[PDB]
């Protein structure tokens, strides 16, 4: 009997009153729509975008700390090499803004140096996104902005064949170009790739020695979240199934790492933590077509002008269920994404290294994107700062987090009704 | 997983009580926490929030009459309630924000007279 259960329940009546009633109905609508201008189509506020691009810069920093000590070599095929230095600019290496692969003889694989194929996927991730950052991050609800990503290395030593036409795809190693066309996030990507040798004796080379230098522009790069999390998955991927050797110089004082030599797939809590991060994020994103799909503006009531029914006059319910619930599950995954790096709830060494690591920055704060001879062992990737900014986002999102709510127990009431 | 309210009563207008909120660690700590009431023929309706930082903030009903306050040595939150008004009274709740989707008793406030 119901009118015993609205005495134990008194908010229950109070909902029953809402759905029956189309000025109440309608106003829930329009705060769907004001609360999916916020997720989406806000950048500070959001705390969807926040937990964006909380996961992203912790990619990007994971690799700011530990980059300038993983070995890197061999040659083309991901073989051995005999005497091949291959470095890529833009870089977090020891004291530098470049990283040099120049580990001989050494089988590339597990354990081993990385190899060139994958420091190459690596390095063009980590370009793109470290140029994205720079810029800004779009708003989610932002699918159609590109950015420009430049970025150089350079090959020496007998036998390097990392720099050759075969590997590169030009022409003329000395003045030779290519371009290519690639089809990512449905959107078509331009890449110009352009050789060039500068002798060992020829004005203004430092380096005593030979050696050619690969330009990659790429133009049109989609700069979407969903593309950019698909970039911070390439990036620490390719470094957990490399799992490449490393080891650390830990400085006087300052903080220390552990361990110090090892291999990166080591880290298991800290890239476990980064991947969980990435897939709650992409999960997060894509809860913006179901909110597209089930736009809450057209206004609703009775047919006819006689009086609104509840359990005939509510098919678009199903719909505003389902926009509320995704507003609603894009909310609880951004806070799932900051309390899975949050070390506030961490412990043991995972904590030290989001401390004294991650959430730190040794640059002269410098922009985002910005890579100098100080980046190497600290994130440099606003993680602190982000993390701050979610919470801050999520607790002024308190309203609208109510709204949804009632938003979403209106619709699946009028759901039930009409069964 | 436990949220236990208490320091409610009838009050003056004019008047004041201090909210108490128990929270455990795992609902607490690094958590944005804020405090909730749910008035006679409503729905409930978000009042106040606080970061773990101790950053607060507050609906425009309270705005400048309500102070947040949090302790993190013991997972407490607090609010302090002052100029209360018949329209204060309801009951109060304090969860996480987002909200796990428990919520505890809550205390009753009533301003009266």
């Amino acid at each position: 009997n119901l009118s015993k259960l609205l005495t134990r329940y008194s908010t229950l009546n109070t909902l029953i009153k809402l759905s029956a009633d189309p000025s109440a109905i309608n106003a829930a609508r329009e705060n769907l729509g004001a609360s999916a201008k916020n997720l989406i189509g806000d950048t500070k506020n959001s705390p969807a975008y926040q937990a964006v691009l909380l996961a992203i810069n912790a990619a990007v920093g994971f690799w700011n700390v530990l980059g300038y000590a993983t070995q890197c070599g061999g040659n083309a095929n991901g073989q051995e090499s005999t005497s091949s230095t291959t470095i890529f600019n833009n870089e977090p290496g020891y004291r530098s803004t470049s990283i040099t692969c120049s580990l001989n003889r050494y089988k590339p694989g597990y354990y081993g140096p990385m190899s060139i194929e994958n420091f190459k996927k690596l390095n063009e991730a980590y370009q793109i996104l470290q140029t994205a950052l720079n810029k800004g991050l779009p708003a989610l609800k932002e699918n159609n902005g590109t950015v420009s990503v430049t970025y150089t290395y350079t090959c020496s030593g007998e036998g390097n064949d990392n720099c050759l036409p075969k590997v590169t795809g030009v022409d003329n190693q000395n003045g030779g170009t290519k371009t290519k066309t690639q089809t990512i996030d449905g959107k078509t990507v331009t890449t110009t790739i352009s050789s060039k040798v500068v002798d060992s004796q020829a004005k203004g080379n430092t380096t005593r020695v030979s050696y050619t230098e690969i330009t990659n522009k790429l133009d049109g790069v989609p700069d979407s979240a969903q593309a950019l999390l698909a970039q911070a998955s390439t990036l620490i991927n390719t470094i957990n199934t490399a799992c490449p050797y490393f080891s650390v110089t830990n400085k006087s004082g300052g903080p220390q790492m552990e361990p110090t030599r090892g291999k990166l797939c080591g880290f298991t809590e800290e890239i476990s933590a980064i991947q969980k991060m990435i897939t709650d994020a992409q999960e997060l994103v894509n809860q913006t077509s179901v909110i597209n799909e089930h736009e809450q503006s057209t206004p609703v009531g009775g047919n006819n002008g006689k009086p609104f029914n509840p359990f005939t006059d509510a098919s678009f319910a199903q719909g505003m269920l389902a926009n509320a619930s995704a507003q609603a599950k894009m909310l609880n995954l951004a806070h799932q994404v900051g309390q899975t790096i949050n070390p506030d709830n961490l412990t043991g060494t995972f904590k030290n290294f989001v401390t004294g690591f991650l959430a730190t920055c040794n640059n002269k704060g410098s922009p985002p994107g910005t890579v100098t001879t100080q980046t190497f062992a600290s994130g440099c990737a606003y993680v602190e700062q982000t993390i701050t900014n979610l919470n801050n986002s999520i607790a002024h999102f308190g309203t609208q987090e109510q709204q949804i709510q009632q938003a979403e127990n209106i619709a699946d009431t009028l759901v039930n009704f009409g069964s | 997983v436990q949220l236990q309210e208490s320091g409610g009563g009838l009050v003056q207008p004019g008047g004041s009580l201090r909210l108490s909120c128990a929270a455990s660690g795992s609902i607490f700590s690094g958590n944005v926490m804020g405090w909730y009431r749910q008035a006679p023929g409503k729905l409930r309706e978000w009042v106040a929030a606080i970061t773990p930082q101790g950053v607060p903030n507050y609906a425009d009903s309270v705005k400048g009459r309500f102070t947040i306050s949090r302790d993190n040595a013991k997972n407490m939150l607090y609010l302090q309630m002052s100029s209360l008004k018949p329209e204060d009274t309801a009951l109060y709740y304090c969860n996480r924000l987002p909200n796990y989707r428990s919520w505890g008793q809550g205390t009753q406030v009533t301003v009266s007279s």
